[PDB]
């Protein structure tokens, strides 16, 4: 049940780098469940300050990561990410 | 939904009698190409189009 419930479409963050869209963090709420993205899935790990100013154009370098048991493990790549609205 | 993507797929086949329709995720930049089935309980379920049962149900719902 956990798998089906959590196989929900989820909004991702965009970027101007021409690379894949990525989850903001590694959790997503759908169908009454706080879901965890699968291990290895691409994510952005933004600081609290970066999240506060996150908007519809890039204004900070966003740390790329991979999800691992709910943590977005940064890999050192930086991207110009932004939210779609 | 231009940046809406499926991060997880359902692993087991959804019974055919429980499906209403489907759509594809429209960003080519989604990490995982996906189809989104809509069920009789008004749920949206992500499915992997590389699986044959997903391909077959797509053809079924198309007719």
């Amino acid at each position: 049940y956990e798998e089906a419930r959590c196989a929900c479409p989820a909004r991702h963050l965009n970027n101007t780098n021409g690379t894949v869209l990525k989850l903001l963090g590694c959790h997503y709420f759908c169908n009454g469940t706080l879901c965890t993205a699968p291990d290895g899935y691409p994510c952005y790990n933004l600081t609290a300050q970066q999240v506060r100013t996150l908007t519809t154009y890039p204004n900070t370098s966003c740390a790329v990561g991979v999800c691992m048991k709910g943590t977005c493990v940064k890999n050192g790549t930086m991207e110009q990410c932004f939210k779609t609205p | 939904t231009s940046t809406t993507c499926c991060y997880r797929f359902i692993n087991k086949k959804i019974p055919k009698q429980r499906l209403e329709s489907y759509r594809r995720t429209t960003s080519s930049h989604c990490p995982r190409e996906a189809v989104i089935f809509k069920t009789k309980l008004d749920k949206e379920i992500c499915a992997d189009p590389t699986q044959k049962w997903v391909q077959d149900f797509m053809k079924h719902l198309d007719k």
